[PDB]
């Protein structure tokens, strides 16, 4: 017989020196890596550790992962023995409604939100950064929807002795690599710093539905989950007194701390191949072991959203974790995220690796600075196939062009790329503008400021309000639409002379304001803007 | 089978209770390597006049018998074409008589190094199974004919240059092509030998080339003994 | 047919004479210690007891510890067979908030706290010495946050017939070497000497979260747990009468005694390598046996916090505990805490062993004085590799510089250390100063005292109050910031002459006062100070 | 935790636990800040023998007597009945701090015994029945149950599930002021026995073994 210590199904020498799963006539075949006939067909050379039944400590075997005898909702990059398969679910908030606690048809205020997953780092210098939790922040829309709605507290009609109620529509979202099957987590809504308003505890096993990776739980063609709306067995509202309302109007921001209690694991059953939820296995048993023996890497190349993946690396103090194969940084990027080298340059769909920025914690920066010292090199982008990864590292690959806030969300770029992004005009008129702005650039723009210039030169701002910048609209064909008519009483741009100049400004998300200034300033005076658009009045018609 | 017995033979090979020496274990692993090719192959190598030596750690020719003397003059002796003689561990000296120098290593733990040994053993005894007197012993000629273009997954047995030359000539039965590339025929036989007798992957030969497996199976089930007693009876 | 009495997996002769675990090509081998071929590769020589299934009596075997087949959250210093792996969790209190029992918006007192794990020793002369339970004493802030707040009882409006209620935010912390998995302990809040106000009892199985070593249960980026603020079913507050309120306002210190009920133990499972919480095992079956067969050592060299480890030493009465290997004091310090010999001297990251102060209890002092007499020596630092340890020894290593109170907290060093620590001046200004004070020295400083020296020399103390010494701050980069602006009507320092001297003092925690004095002293007359900062007025700017 | 002299085959290992009373407070049954009286006590284990000649001595029971302090603490406090302000038609309540103490040679693990407080000769005031398995804590030999660095157990103080006080009428108050002495008769119901398990060496509380099975056999075959 052949030696097989971990008892998964692959012999030891194959797991150490390379193997792959080939399909002959129609039957499958698990073979060692024959370089002549396996390289032509485009197979992958696998390596695992001969003493672990699952090299990345996730509840699927090495055999099950390489041969396809796995749950089919497990993400395709987690079919490798060295990439862990585990769920990362957070809560997406869509829109909120605010009203006073008891004729309430105009005594409400309804606003759209914007929710993004966060990776809270350290404060700059005046207060190891990266920790294991699922949390997201929302951003209630500060601008207006009607003609002259203003002053939230006076719009609702509150005094100091009033309490307000909150109601919203939420949606869970699984961005990990494995699905949850029955149980949903128990998030809590935090205002300010620690003022927890309510705990959302949507009742388990009133569903039987799946939260697959890259999918929402009430799917996008269904209706969202309403917070505390139906009242079937929920006699308590989400109350909010006047002081908390004042901080909410001051900040226009919440937080949703989602914990990590998930259901059971669905495992392949070898007699008839039925994938069935096993009441023995549980994600609570698995998740600490994944979190202690792997090296996380966070990346936002596909869009400006953070994606966390964990790759099984060695740990030199441990004798069982010196069994795993050697993981370089280049190979981790190639098998976890989808980088490739067409000509010899590692790039992620055209964008070269030198366009991205590396950030570590303290321990990883020490560990990597020592490797660069003993490798005798100074550029990490040159020796990227010799940087060994160890366990419990934390790397953060992000885009160079933008500027990021505390939560590593893209909140603005430099001026030069914003000006370059607006040099494609499809149609120009006195009604609006047609452009092809790139989808990532347009994620950091809070709104626009439009103004008209005299032939000699004057400054006349049409929408001179902080809550009147939302004049951009996107159509599904992929072309944006600026609009002058939105705050000009549904009347077009009044051109007085055809030799005038039109000037449109742009304000990014780090420069905009959400509340009027100390005296009465609803003006756009002290707002840093960027020259976008400058043509004549006889050229837009 | 209780839990105690299952745990006790779960760690049967993890606990080395009697170790006591470093280079005394490499010797036992090399002996256990060589004792699982059958007796008839070793007796064919002795009736040819062959030597096998378990030298110590001296990779390049610090070995006094493979010393600065007659040697390789080539570019390819592995399954690829490297021969970086500072980093080799098996060589055959076959000028006046065959003689095999096997460095001792950890062969129970390494299975890629434990295949070049079988490859050089099969390279040594190639010309006495691939031929009878001065020929190709035409069962082997029918075998290379059946593997030439009838299987695209029987390019694990041929080189690159032998494949393109057998593609260019495309009807190689003549004795002109046979004696021009006899080394590639020995390479194919020895590579099938190393694939057949390495313990982890014999079934790669059973799958990707199912008729070479039948040849090797009949060899192991008595053709080696037949050629051995033939050379013995000629030797008297 | 090798002998194995304890059934851990290692044969007896290996466990007695030395063994090591080595990783070859990728597989792990457990082989005896052969000195010439094993010291080169940097391996460790393990020794164990051939008749105990676990030499330190913890629930992890000797085999499982040295070979890595263990629950991965067990701390790396506890993977030796002779270091016990057991959790030590205590309660950390963030802030309290005191209100009167029923317009009450400025009638509450909200102060910051400071919690530390205590190791109460023998009292001096006018009241086995060291006892084994987790307890921590908080220390409520005596300074002022509001500009004109005074007189706690009249700040709230408390009378003799009234009762006051208490609320606070706590979070747990595991500083041991093993994780706790489902259950949290039941701490109790003792005020004064024996007056228990309430027993903080967490809800059973309200969590499924792990409490790993060096980790907090509501993590540092989440919201803390509030005592009895949930109300609903548990609307029972924590009530104090008038006498207890006067005792609290006089002492400004509580105590949190935590017991030792933890959950079950998560054990490695050899078939598929899964770590799963075993309902057959329990921590309460293990903790007495750990506490009776091991030697305790407490040490605060990493920071000024007490760290407790236990090392499996012999006990010469019982024949089963005469089986464990011989443990000297030097080897115990090397394997338990991380001392090393770079050049012959036993040091802890630069600091030599001779800068630490050995303190035993009664029995250990007798036991070690006998060994010192029979070794014919008087300096313990010379014969540190010959002092044999035994079971139930209590040793307490601490730093020689500072001075420690009854609960072994550092409360203030010699003055020469404080003067030396303030020799790095970065910025001097009229508004404040910047210094590079060390992290250790800044633990013991209660506050600062600012006064102005004339050219002749006079004394005018700007913050001339006991509760106005709070001026110092710390930027996160590593530079503190003293502040004269805080108690100078938000106006800068009145430099009347450039030939003046600005005298700054420092007061340690053993010299500060937290109450008004006997008659009327709200002044800094009877407070011992140290001269820190005295420079000219024209080197400031 | 088994005591070192009980490691001999000829010395029995068994627990002997009694109750130590620390201080009492006495007040009238319902402004009560000076209408109380707080005194320190002194508790000692007893071995009641025969009376001299004018009334086989040694029997198996755990009992201790307390001795309330007769002296003063303030400047001029006097006359307990008039200090509390009682008449003939008044009843008083009692509250105290107790601590168990194991002076035997083996530990108890979950269960605590059920002592009773006896005044005079047979006038039982109350039975102390501290609820089992709200603890999981050990009472080792020569150790106290709420250990000396913790807070004592208060008699009937918290009232969580204890709606009854410890009442005492005027006559019993008169005998208590006459004698200044009580008695605490502790019985012998203990928990289970923790036994060594030979496969992994784990000492684990066995639900089969019990001290009630063992204690009569110890008491019949040995010499105290
Ligand atoms: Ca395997
Ligand atoms: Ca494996
Ligand atoms: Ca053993
Ligand atoms: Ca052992």
């Amino acid at each position: 017989t052949v030696p097989d210590r971990d008892n998964d199904g692959i012999p030891d020498s194959l797991e150490v020196e390379g193997y792959t799963v080939d399909v002959k006539n129609k039957r499958t075949f698990l073979s060692p890596w024959i370089s002549n006939i396996h390289e032509k067909k485009g197979l992958t050379k696998y390596k695992s550790s001969p003493e672990k039944w699952s090299t990345a400590s996730d509840p699927y075997s090495d055999f099950e992962k390489v041969t396809g005898r796995i749950d089919g909702n497990v993400s395709p990059e987690a079919n490798h023995p060295l990439v862990a398969a585990y769920p990362i679910v957070h809560v997406d908030m869509e829109n909120i409604i605010l009203s006073k606690n008891e004729d309430s048809q105009t005594r409400t205020i309804s606003k759209n939100t914007s929710t993004s997953r966060t990776h809270t780092s350290e404060v700059h210098g005046n207060a190891a950064g990266f920790s294991n939790s699922n949390s997201s922040t929302v951003a209630i829309d500060h601008s207006l929807s009607l003609a002259g709605e203003r002053t939230w507290a006076e719009t609702m009609g509150l005094n100091t002795a009033d309490t307000a109620r909150l109601n919203a529509n939420i949606r869970y979202v699984n961005t990990g690599t494995a699905p949850i099957y029955n149980v949903l987590p128990t998030t809590s809504l935090v205002l300010g710093k620690n003022q927890t308003l309510a705990t959302i505890k949507a009742k388990e096993n009133q569903l039987s539905q799946i939260l697959a990776p890259n999918n929402y739980y009430p799917s996008k063609n269904l209706a969202p989950i309403a917070l505390n709306a139906q009242d079937d067995f929920s006699s308590t509202p989400i109350t909010m007194n006047y002081n908390q309302f004042l901080e909410l109007e001051k900040t226009k921001q919440l937080r949703l701390d989602t914990d990590q209690v998930y259901g059971n694991i669905a495992t392949y059953n070898f007699e008839n191949g039925r994938v069935r939820v096993d009441t023995g296995s549980n994600w609570s048993e698995v998740l600490p072991q994944i979190q202690e023996t792997t090296a996380r890497i966070i990346f936002n190349g596909k869009d400006l959203n953070l994606v966390e993946r964990r790759i099984a690396a060695v740990n030199p103090s441990d004798p069982l974790e010196t069994t795993k194969p050697d993981m370089t940084l280049k190979e981790a990027l190639k098998i976890a995220f989808g980088f490739n080298e067409p000509n010899g340059n590692l790039q992620y769909q055209g964008k070269d690796i030198t366009e991205f920025d590396f950030n570590f914690d303290q321990q990883t920066s020490q560990n990597i600075k020592n490797q660069l010292a003993e490798l005798n090199a100074t550029n990490i982008y040159t020796v990227l196939d010799k940087i060994k990864l160890n366990a419990k590292m934390n790397i953060l690959i992000r885009d160079k062009r933008f500027h990021y806030d505390r939560n590593n969300i893209a909140v603005g770029a430099d001026e030069s790329v914003v000006k370059e992004a607006h040099r494609e005009v499809i149609n120009s008129s006195t009604e609006g503008l047609l452009l092809n702005i790139d989808k990532d650039i347009r994620k950091i723009l809070s709104g626009y400021i439009v103004e008209i210039e005299d032939t000699e030169g004057l400054k006349e701002v049409i929408n001179d309000r902080y809550d009147m910048l939302n004049i951009s609209s996107l159509r599904q064909d992929g072309k944006t639409f600026i609009d002058f008519k939105k705050y000009n009483d549904k009347l077009p741009l009044y051109i007085s002379n055809p030799n005038y100049k039109v000037n449109v400004y742009a304000v990014t998300k780090e420069n905009t304001i959400i509340n009027p200034s100390e005296n009465g300033d609803t003006s756009t005076n002290g707002i840093k803007k960027i020259l976008i658009f400058s043509k004549k009045g006889y050229e837009i018609g | 089978k209780t839990e105690k017995e299952k745990f006790k033979d779960s760690i049967n090979n993890l606990v080395k209770t009697e170790f006591t020496n470093e280079t005394l274990d490499k010797i036992q692993q090399t002996q256990d390597l060589l004792k699982k090719i059958p007796k008839d192959v070793l007796e064919i190598y002795s009736e040819l006049g062959g030597e096998i030596y378990f030298t110590d750690i001296d990779l390049v020719e610090h070995k006094e018998l493979q010393d600065l003397s007659e040697e390789e003059k080539n570019s390819m002796n592995s399954r690829g074409e490297k021969v970086p003689f500072a980093s080799r561990f098996v060589f055959e000296k076959k000028r006046e008589t065959p003689k095999l120098i096997i460095n001792i290593k950890d062969y129970a733990i390494n299975s890629e190094q434990s295949k070049e040994v079988y490859y050089e053993i099969g390279k040594g005894i190639s010309l006495d199974i691939i031929s009878k007197d001065k020929s190709l012993d035409p069962e082997f000629l029918n075998l290379i004919k059946s593997l030439s273009d009838d299987s695209d997954s029987s390019d694990l047995l041929f080189s690159q240059k032998f494949k393109e030359k057998l593609e260019l000539n495309n009807k190689s039965i003549d004795i002109n092509f046979i004696k021009e590339n006899l080394t590639e025929f020995q390479h194919a036989f020895s590579l099938a030998f190393s694939y057949y007798f390495a313990p982890d992957h014999r079934t790669v030969l059973e799958l990707y080339a199912p008729d070479m497996f039948e040849y090797m199976n009949k060899l192991e089930k008595g053709g080696f003994e037949k050629i051995s007693e033939s050379l013995k009876k000629e030797g008297v």
